[PDB]
């Protein structure tokens, strides 16, 4: 498996639906409204806000506090390696009521269930979970209420080096003196051993 | 699969244990080094194996939790038993990621818990001693 | 040394029958770095220890995607041949290539 | 060249070892000094030319590295052999820089590591000895 | 442009010669042609990378005072392998030529 | 080898066209966009924005903070100095997937592969390497995804002196009391040593 | 080179058929002669004799822990033992096996001399046992 933050953010927009969308409004094709933050197409098409309440999903960023490397192996003549990786996500609640369905939604993070649907669709494992504040913003007219969250996310990653290759063969030579630096050499021992 | 504190599960005497502390909550040492060796004046080595296996298991749990009522119950009930009838029982711990891949044999509860009634909500710390700390391997 | 008639009863059962593109290079892993989805592709009876493509294939690249190398698939999932384009070919926009003919050599 | 912390190669008993902790994940000491000065009443000076010259090497990996496995294995399969089977090997370590110019003779596993199960992904410590740490130089 | 191991390993089980001849004469031209022994039985065994050996050692019978210098492989006659023996053969009388193992590659 | 950052920004560029380019877009020569920061010619000439996506290599600074002097020695009669440096170095993908190409190009940095091309362009090592962030800029109309990322590199850098000079002679004198200050010397020792 | 590993847990003593165990923590087994080998005479002059005692008895302490199952055995034998006549047997060879070879020595014909004093406090107290042998063998491999 390899990380690639646009497919755990699908995963989670797909778990989500099923695990919070019962309290989320529903747009015309009766889907509840959850989607990606900075929603674009075709290279300039932009989105518009949805119906509240809605959830956005946005990734942070990625970083390797567990060393550099994890494993090295041969799976197949290929080399391998793995890494692991950490990824803060942040999810927001738009509309009102925002803090109330945010709580909910930790509460059921927290379950044994719901946990193995987000590993079983990104298959990461939630780290940690932190705090919720209760956000005002003016916009125009009236304010509105929000409520984010940081979930942190743990997996692991295996890439395939093309370049490397095996041992299947070894040559060895040696010699033998009775003093240091004897320039005709008592015995020498060559020896060959090959993989099969 | 990676290490998640959300899946650390412990068992003992038949009961579970959960409300950890957010940090730290478990730890496991043995008592004595596997090898001991002795050096001569000559600068000969010569190694002696150390037939001793015990060690401990720390464990932290809110003040509040329910698992401190269970323990207080299960210690209470074995302070009025005949030196027959036995106290010892495995504890089992376990973990998807296989970080921690140990198991006492016959473990015992130790000490009992130091109280702390600070500002804020505090832990309590509970230790166990086992016959033998076994440490296993998922690579035959 | 294999003679001509037993090059033309062995190539007659390679029987390849798709095609995908890829853009690192398959030979180590053919199941990784996919670009496109599969296509068909058909070939005459051996001769000359030699079969060629019957027509051509129009594949559909995704915007923004490169190409530069190839695999050839059986009737059964199976990679059996690899190779190079002549370039690396960016898309900056949805568009075709064109495999003009392709074949399979024992000489 | 220059000291890089991704070129270190560290192999005992025929096995790789990866996975290390981020800092401090290797250390090398000897037990005894070269020499013992001794200083008489009148401040004449004598010197004693120590025999011991064993040593520890201390490795430090992550909590779920491939190599903790391995370990655990090759530990339990000397728990079940006989005394006149060996248990020693060469524990050598690579580095291009050169800043790490030594080698154990003959290494035996000495400690298992200490688990802790805190917030975050600990590290595990694994100590071994040897009969004699060699410090060796790339100057003839 | 090259065939990977699967594609070979596919191919070679379809070759299944089942007897050798011996020739006085290079089989390159018609390949019956220059016949000196009898056809003699000869089994290969599964293919592994890209590679077939003989299972067992095969005797055949050289008519006296024939000469040998190169073989063919034959099927379902037809003739899929040619080469030249390591060294033309005077058996001034009847004997014995040992074919100790052979092997088709395709690499 | 002398350590230039000029150097070493070119042979980065030239290893990344390798490492990278499959992912990148490509220019009319069919090369992929890897350019230096701030792109200029003839002193006031001002290089235009690739297309997308691209990559930007730019050297932030160089430090010492492994003491002054590593080394000093005499190869050849010039002398010769030794110093050890470090310098960190930002990378960053502009365009869509800027983080999925940037979490690739991680986890090729690490392989036992690509370190050893580096060390064979530039001639330098890698020490580290920071973590990703997930960053938005809006620019006008829309926004640009971009993913930068921080490479520590170390040299080292060799430099002649030319107005040292070497000693291949020595003259020495001496003298012997019985007594502090004795002005007329018991014995007088005159000694010359010269290199051949 | 390094000498072969001294491993506690695969050393085990027999006496009288039944097997000794539970070992205290530290110094659970002693062996000693009684008479050392020669006894040198010194004249006045400086001249020098040799006398070679013949004696060749000694003493086997082992140390057992308190509350030790092999604290049982080792009572009711010697219980059996005040009630047997005087003209049967009551000494048997005392073996300790120990592949790490550390030990040298074997009882031939020992007995059971000495019970051990019984303490008791906050803590444990091991509990030691004394046997006296014929001949106190020292054997080895040969070199």
């Amino acid at each position: 498996m390899q990380l690639e933050t646009a497919e755990l953010e699908k995963g989670l927009v797909r778990t989500l639906v099923d695990v919070i969308g019962h309290r989320l409004a529903r747009d015309k094709n009766n889907r509840p409204n959850v989607i990606r933050a900075y929603p674009s197409d075709n290279s300039n098409d932009k989105g518009l806000k949805p119906d509240q309440p809605f959830i956005t999903v946005y990734c942070q960023d990625a970083a390797t506090p567990y060393g550099w490397v994890l494993d090295k192996f041969v799976e197949d003549d290929v080399v391998c390696y793995r890494i692991a990786f950490q990824i803060p996500v942040l999810i927001t609640v738009n509309g009102k009521g925002a803090h109330s369905i945010m709580l909910e939604l930790k509460q059921r993070l927290e379950m044994s269930s719901v946990r193995d649907l987000i590993l079983e669709e990104t298959g990461a494992t939630v780290l940690d979970t932190g705090a919720i504040p209760n956000d005002y913003t003016y916009l125009n007219t009236d304010f509105e209420n929000s409520a984010p969250l940081v979930v942190t996310l743990v997996k692991n990653s295996v890439l395939k080096d093309e370049r490397g290759s095996i041992i299947e063969r070894v040559i060895v030579d040696g010699e033998l003196v009775y003093e240091e630096g004897q320039e005709p050499p008592e015995y020498t021992i060559h020896l060959d051993v090959d993989s099969k | 699969q990676q290490y998640s504190p959300k899946d650390v599960v412990c068992s003992w005497n038949g009961i579970a244990i959960e409300g950890f502390a957010p940090d730290s909550f478990l730890r496991l040492q043995r008592t004595s080094p596997l090898v001991t060796p002795v050096v001569g004046a000559g600068g000969q080595v010569a190694l002696t194996r150390n037939a001793d296996k015990t060690g401990t298991i720390e464990i932290e749990l809110m003040q509040t939790s329910l698992s401190n009522q269970m323990l207080s119950a299960i210690q209470a009930k074995q302070d009025n038993m005949e030196l027959e009838e036995d106290i010892s029982s495995n504890f089992v711990i376990y973990d998807p990621s296989g970080s921690v891949l140990a198991t006492g044999i016959n473990a015992w509860l130790q000490e009992l818990p130091q109280i702390e009634l600070g500002r804020d909500q505090n832990s309590k710390t509970w230790i166990f001693g086992c016959e033998k700390l076994d440490y296993t391997s998922t690579i035959p | 040394t294999l003679t001509i008639d037993g090059k033309n009863k062995i190539l007659a059962t390679l029987t390849p029958t798709t095609i995908i593109l890829h853009n690192v290079d398959p030979t180590a892993d053919p199941t990784a770095n996919k670009v496109t989805q599969p296509v068909a592709i058909y070939f005459s009876e051996p001769d000359n220890g030699l079969i060629a493509s019957e027509d051509t294939v129009n594949i559909t690249v995704p915007a923004s995607a490169t190409v530069s190398h190839y695999s050839l698939w059986d009737a059964n999932d199976k990679c059996v041949a690899t190779g190079a384009l002549s370039k690396p070919q960016f898309f900056a926009e949805e568009g075709i290539y064109v495999i003009s003919s392709v074949s399979v050599d024992l000489n």
